[PDB]
Order: C-alpha cells, then structure tokens, then sequence
C-alpha cells in the first residue's frame, strides 16, 4: 500500500482538489470539526476549513485502459465535468455503461454519469474519470 | 494523472 494521500471539496466550488497539507484545526461551538487545508499547485490565499468526514477523502484515481472493466453500474466517480466556464472535478454515479472493444492503450468504453450536485447526466470517456480506492 | 482543473 502506498501512503495516503488526500482530496477535499470546496465549498466555493463543490468540486474535489488535491490537497498539499493539512496546517490546522478547530472546533466550532457546535462541536463541529475542521480542518485546514491547503489545495496543490495554490497559494494560501486558497486555504479553506472543511469538515474531514463529507469533505475530506482518499484521493480518487485515474482507471487504467486495462482496468476499465473494475468500473461498475451504480459507482462513485469523481468525473472531470468539461463547461465553457469551469472545468472542474465533480461526484457523479455510473447509471449506465456501454462497453467497447479495446487493446490496454486506450479504452473506447462509454459510461452515462448523474452528476450529484444537481443530477444532470452526461457522456464520458475513461480519460475524464476516477474511481475510489 | 488527473485532467488540470480551471475554476469558474
Ligand atoms: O472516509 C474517511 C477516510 O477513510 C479517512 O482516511 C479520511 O481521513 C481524513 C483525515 C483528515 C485529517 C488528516 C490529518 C493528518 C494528515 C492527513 C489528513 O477521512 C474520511 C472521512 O469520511
Ligand atoms: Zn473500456
């Protein structure tokens, strides 16, 4: 196994990030409990606090062409959501998958997604997808 | 590798 390293989701965003480390915590009066993390490839001025238990995560992983089939109807993935004004990494479960026929360098599966946050769906390609350990 | 995010 190798060490764990960590993914977060911002609330001005709602989209999962790699995260560099973790400087902090606190506890709100509520008993609440967060941490503070600061998100790869950003400066400070991008730290958040975010809660570990729905905010903090494993990081999710990129499939392999040879490892296509291990994805499943009904899975979590952390899809690469392509827009005109953001592209950004968002939950989504599999609701359907048609499978293709292909060697281990590039896989031509196509899997229909629900995006989470507002349960739209879309069409994607391996190359924009992650699974959970 | 992951796809390179670009926010809003
Ligand atoms: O799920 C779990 C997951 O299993 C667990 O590893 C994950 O751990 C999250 C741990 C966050 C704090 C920790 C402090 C030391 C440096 C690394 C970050 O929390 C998730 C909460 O839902
Ligand atoms: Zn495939």
């Amino acid at each position: 196994s190798a060490d764990l390293a960590f993914e977060a989701k911002s609330a001005r965003d709602y989209a999962w990030y790699d995260v560099s480390s973790f400087l902090t915590y606190r506890v709100l009066r509520t008993g609440e409990l967060e941490v503070r993390v600061r998100f790869s490839g950003f400066d400070n001025r991008h730290d958040e606090w975010v809660n570990v238990k729905t905010s903090v995560r494993e990081r999710s992983i990129p499939v392999e062409p040879s490892e296509c089939g291990r994805v499943n109807v009904g899975d979590l993935l952390l899809c690469f959501q392509e827009r005109e004004d953001q592209a950004l990494y968002c939950d989504g479960h599999v609701l359907n998958i048609k499978r293709g026929i292909h060697d281990h360098a590039r896989c031509n599966c196509v899997f229909l997604v629900r995006y989470e946050l507002d349960n739209t769906e879309e069409s994607l390609g391996l190359e924009r997808i992650c699974r959970r350990p | 590798t992951k796809q390179t995010a670009r926010k809003s």
